[PDB]
């Protein structure tokens, strides 16, 4: 009978390794899931026995086999591959000679120092377990487990690496019954896993120096392609935050070559010409970046993809979507002053978002980055310093056209801090504005300006008694990002009472902005200005004396790059008079 | 050079467009 | 459905994402959506469903989060509910879906996919920033969200025409416990001049076991007893 059970796990490990090499999407996991239910019903079949020794050893290879083409197609291991372990070693326990995994595998590794003639499989059961352990971040006891494997006397190696090492398969695999994997082709995977795991580990927390140690042992050995060209770009990382750029470039230029998945690098290419400062190449790369989104095997084995971690945003292999990214061109792009460049960038990020019924999800730029709103506002912004002022309303009429329901109805105009306004619809007509001072029409700029300082004023941002919906944690909440919004409509309009010629009312709003907010020094200028030309002597030398006793945090962008571009040059100049 | 194995594949890559056998450009880049 | 005793059994041919694991699955326009089961995350995956007449395929996974609120007879529920202007879903009027779902999915004009969990937890995510890749992992925390606690299970999501006077710009929107604690919202727009939402936790009887929407803001329920009916009309 288990000349019978050995025919069928042979056959079902021979029909699993057929739809790994051959077949397509569908077939191949159809025979698999086959073969998984063969392996479920067979590994059943065994468990109904009280276990004999030469039981044992077929049943421990179907665990193993069941175990692997389980974690292969699931693309992830769980728990119910501990508890099977935990089954085929209670039953190795039971033949023979209970309370958990550590201690379990402890008196099984003394009962296999008795030798029976199984270890073969007991390695390749260790190597699954600890692969378990690995993808489940439990590597304290991984080093417990093979510690009591190998000499206990190597108990001050902490460290896997060398203990994976010494770690030994202990045969070449004498003819038992088949297996899917061999324990060796597990401790390949398992070094060059934990390598990188540890590596990424040492970069993010600012040791770039051990990481390439790491990273290098996971380059010599087992290493498919496509973590060769991630290993590569944690390389360039490690240079590029050393200081080193030219050995960081040539790890870039080989994970490019080895690559069919270039984006990461080029990020890193971006933060390292960004780094130096050139600005040119850093959009360049990253113009072709997008361009590069734009383009797009599961083998029934245990792979290193398997048992690496899907990676975080502190890394260098976090690589956004073609949307995410262009968002970052056109930010790159505003923050230097390519006002034109950038605004048709902007546009081709909307043209993307908006018109997207028909095709694949170009999704919007995630919310640790920017709310789509807040986008909308970044693509006037642009448009402003272009001088497309008639596309800059296009865009203000967008926006409040769709979002018409959110806003506040506006009627404690009419009844005269309570009704709620969040920042971006006050902005909205900050900007609406700007658009009309540009096109030159005093009245329907101080208009908007006005109507910006109502939703300011007359309502509160900071309103979550009802977290109502999903909205804006950080860009549109700040108390910094409010007073900066206030100071600058303030500012807008006082300068339009300058051009109008009521440069009392022009006084009033910028003292206002002052104080609102009396780390901007755009404010102390235009009213020193306005002081400088009626009144200077006392009031002037009274805020000279503030500012030289005053002497950023997070306000968004939009926002920033609007203060940027109206203030003057001819600033400091003013202030040291 | 003033920053292994890459570093000879560099020199590889400037004698392949330049020409010269590599040994010519490794002395006289390590000599100034 | 053409598909040239009249028992048919299906071919494995048909079979599409054998992931086996998949309990729950709705259908926006061209798009798919599934709700798998793992450990303690259930996740949902989100797929391509190719518009031409073509090999009926899955096309790539675009998205996956997992539903981190929710660590487990009753299977979880999904709800496709589009904003208005832009299907075997719920288009809603535009007071309400800027309400709910907040600004984001107003302006993207972004369907959105409802999830009712044998918790009780009846949450929606937003397809539109939904896409994802191994470079990319969706965040759940940030991704998904959560509207309201019915204590109990959820049967049965729905959307009303209120005030009647195929493709309904309808008003409210409805939960249903197993036990009865009916929720239903609306837009109020009231007393802050200022639009506020408007909740209800009703009682019906009994265990429901099932719920359906007619119109003119009629629901047509089960308890054990009979078939019965509430008006939000
Ligand atoms: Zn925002």
């Amino acid at each position: 009978c288990l000349d019978l059970w050995r025919e069928k796990n042979d056959r079902l490990v021979r029909q699993a390794k057929v739809a790994q090499n051959s077949g397509l999407t569908l077939r191949r996991q159809q025979l698999a899931q086959d073969a998984l239910e063969g392996l479920r019903g067979l590994l059943h079949s065994l468990q109904g026995l009280p276990a004999a020794v030469p039981v044992l050893p077929l049943e421990l290879t179907v665990t193993c086999n069941f175990i692997i083409l389980r974690a292969s197609l699931a693309q992830g291991f769980t728990e119910d591959q501990a508890q099977d372990i935990q089954r085929s070693l209670e039953r190795v326990l039971e033949t023979q000679e209970e309370q958990g995994l550590r201690e379990l595998w402890d008196s099984v590794l003394r009962a296999s120092c008795l030798l029976p003639e199984l270890l073969s499989a007991l390695h390749r059961l260790v190597g699954l377990q600890a692969a378990l352990w690995l993808s489940a971040d439990r590597l304290g006891d991984l080093a417990l487990l093979l510690e009591t494997l190998n000499g206990s006397q190597s108990g001050a190696s902490k460290d896997l690496l060398l203990l994976l090492k010494t770690w030994s398969p202990p045969a070449e695999e004498l003819d038992a019954p088949l297996t899917l994997q061999d324990a060796q082709g597990l401790k390949d995977v398992l070094l060059t896993a934990f390598a990188y795991r540890q590596g990424l580990q040492e970069l993010i927390t600012g040791n770039p120096d051990k990481a390439l140690s790491s990273l290098h042992e996971a380059a010599s050995g087992l290493c498919p392609r496509p973590v060769l060209v991630q290993v590569y770009t944690a390389l360039g990382s490690c240079h590029r935050k050393m200081g080193n750029p030219q050995r960081a470039l040539l790890y870039l230029v080989a994970a490019l070559k080895e690559g069919s998945a270039w984006g990461p690098p080029l990020l890193e290419a971006s933060r390292l010409y960004q780094q130096l400062g050139d600005t040119t190449a850093e959009l360049e790369s990253l113009e072709l970046l997008v361009e590069a989104l734009n383009v797009p095997a599961p083998q029934f084995l245990i792979e290193v993809e398997l048992l690496l971690p899907p990676p975080d945003l502190a890394s260098p292999l976090h690589c956004g979507t073609q949307s995410q990214t262009k968002h970052i061109l056109a930010s790159r792009c505003l923050q230097t002053g390519r006002a034109g460049d950038a605004a048709e960038h902007y546009l081709d990020l909307l043209a993307l978002l908006l018109d997207s019924s028909e095709p694949r999800f170009s999704p919007p730029p995630s919310p640790p980055g920017p709310c789509m709103p807040e986008v909308f506002l970044e693509a006037a912004v642009a448009l402003i310093q272009a001088g497309r002022a008639q596309d800059a309303l296009t865009l203000c009429e967008e926006l409040l056209s769709r979002t018409s329901s959110l806003l506040p109805k506006m009627s404690r105009l009419w009844e005269d801090e309570l009704p709620y306004c969040p920042l971006w619809v006050s902005a909205t007509h900050l900007l609406q504005g700007q658009a009309w001072v540009q096109l030159g029409a005093q009245k329907v700029a101080i208009s908007e300006f006005s109507r910006c300082l109502e939703l300011l004023f007359r309502a509160t941002p900071e309103e979550k008694e009802q977290g109502a919906a999903f909205n804006c944690e950080q860009g549109c909440k700040s108390d910094a990002a409010l007073q900066q919004l206030r100071a600058a409509a303030l500012i807008s309009r006082g300068l339009e009472w300058v051009a109008s010629g009521q440069d009392t009312k022009a006084l009033q709003d910028f003292l206002l902005s002052v104080q609102m907010c009396p780390g901007n020094r755009d404010t102390y200028f235009h009213l020193l200005q306005t002081l400088k030309r009626l009144d200077r002597r006392d009031e002037a030398t009274a805020l000279w004396w503030r500012l030289e006793a005053q002497t950023l945090w997070s306000l968004p962008l939009y926002l920033e790059s609007y203060l940027s571009w109206i203030r003057p040059s001819d600033r400091d100049a003013f202030l040291e008079e | 050079l003033l920053e292994s194995s890459f570093i000879g594949s560099a020199l590889q890559d400037q004698a392949s467009r330049l020409g010269v056998p590599v040994g010519i450009l490794s002395a006289g880049m390590v000599a100034s | 459905l053409d598909h040239p005793s009249p028992v048919i059994p299906v071919d494995p041919d048909a079979c599409i994402l054998p992931d086996a694991a998949l309990c729950a699955f709705t259908l926006l326009d061209s798009v798919l959506v599934t709700l798998v089961q793992g450990p303690a995350r259930w996740k949902m995956q989100l797929f391509e469903q190719p518009c031409p007449g073509e090999d009926p395929r899955p096309g790539g996974q675009i998205g996956e989060v997992e539903l981190s609120s929710y660590t487990p007879h009753f299977l979880p529920v999904l709800c496709s509910v589009s904003p208005s202007g832009s299907s075997g879903g719920f288009t809603l009027e535009d007071a309400l879906f800027g309400l709910l779902f907040g600004a984001d999915a107003t302006l993207l004009q972004s369907p959105v996919v409802l999830c009712g969990l044998p918790d009780g937890q009846l949450c929606c995510v937003i397809l539109k920033a939904l896409v994802t890749s191994r470079s990319a992992p969706g965040d759940p925390n940030a991704l998904v969200k959560i509207l309201h606690h019915l204590e109990e299970p959820v049967i049965f999501i729905g959307a009303l025409k209120t005030e009647p006077q195929e493709d309904v710009h309808c008003d409210c929107l409805v939960a249903f416990g197993h036990h009865g604690r009916m929720l239903a919202i609306k837009a109020s727009w009231d007393e802050s001049g200022k639009l506020v939402p408007e909740l209800r936790e009703y009682c019906l009887p009994g265990p429901v076991l099932c719920a359906a929407c007619g119109g003119g803001g009629r629901v047509y329920h089960s308890t054990p007893s009979d078939l019965c009916v509430v008006d939000l009309s």
